[PDB]
């Protein structure tokens, strides 16, 4: 919880995917530091090019895009 | 052949879905499984049954999810002919 | 209206594409755009000029990519004979 210790946890560059049935996305950098504790990560959906925003707590649990 | 194609808003889906966004995408496939639509692109589900009253009930089943109304970016149906796979990649 | 849909194996594309997966997506789209196929709703590249000969010229152009063969999961073309949009969920 240092704003480094948080940031060095978002795997910027990883190409993950929302579930077994979700679309793949690419992990951006920080968007906001929510007081819940976790962080809003900037994200761009790979196959549509849409940019979006995602909780890091959710992010770290999705699998790698296959 | 019929297709359903859709996109969720990820910020909206996480806020509104009870469980994750993972859960949203997995939920939808299961509803669309009730009416013959298999996942073929993650954002494109196909059924090969051109009955419209199937689509209709499938769409109505999808509108039953309370979070869809607040979290979908876009959702489309279309009627697909001349489905064609390419494998001249050697 | 014709549509092209495609998926790439992500590990394989990272190996063989000289830059990366997000450029392999963009670079494939560059080709398809040379044949009027353009993505407007996410993930589907559509043309609306239903000339089968043009679609084939694009698949032909596509194999001209060094890394495509070893880094493509799926690619499919098909016809969208009719479509309709859904905003009855926003209700």
């Amino acid at each position: 919880s240092s704003s480094m210790e948080l940031r060095q946890q978002i795997p910027t560059g990883c190409i993950k995917q929302f579930g077994q049935f979700g679309v793949p996305y690419v992990v951006g950098e920080v968007a906001e530091f929510l007081p819940d504790g976790d962080v809003l990560v900037n994200i761009t959906l790979l196959q549509s090019g849409e940019k979006d925003i995602y909780r890091l707590s959710y992010l770290l649990e999705d699998p790698e895009a296959e | 052949m019929y297709a359903i194609a859709f996109d969720l808003v990820v910020k909206d889906t996480q806020d509104y879905h009870p469980k994750g966004v993972q859960e949203a995408y997995t939920d939808i496939g299961a509803v669309l499984a009730k009416f013959g639509f298999v996942r073929t692109q993650g954002s494109l589900y196909t059924n090969m049954n051109e009955d419209m009253a199937n689509l209709f009930q499938a769409m109505n089943a999808l509108k039953q999810l309370a979070w869809i109304s607040q979290s979908v970016r876009d959702i489309r149906a279309f009627r697909i002919e001349q489905w064609s796979d390419f494998t001249d990649f050697i």
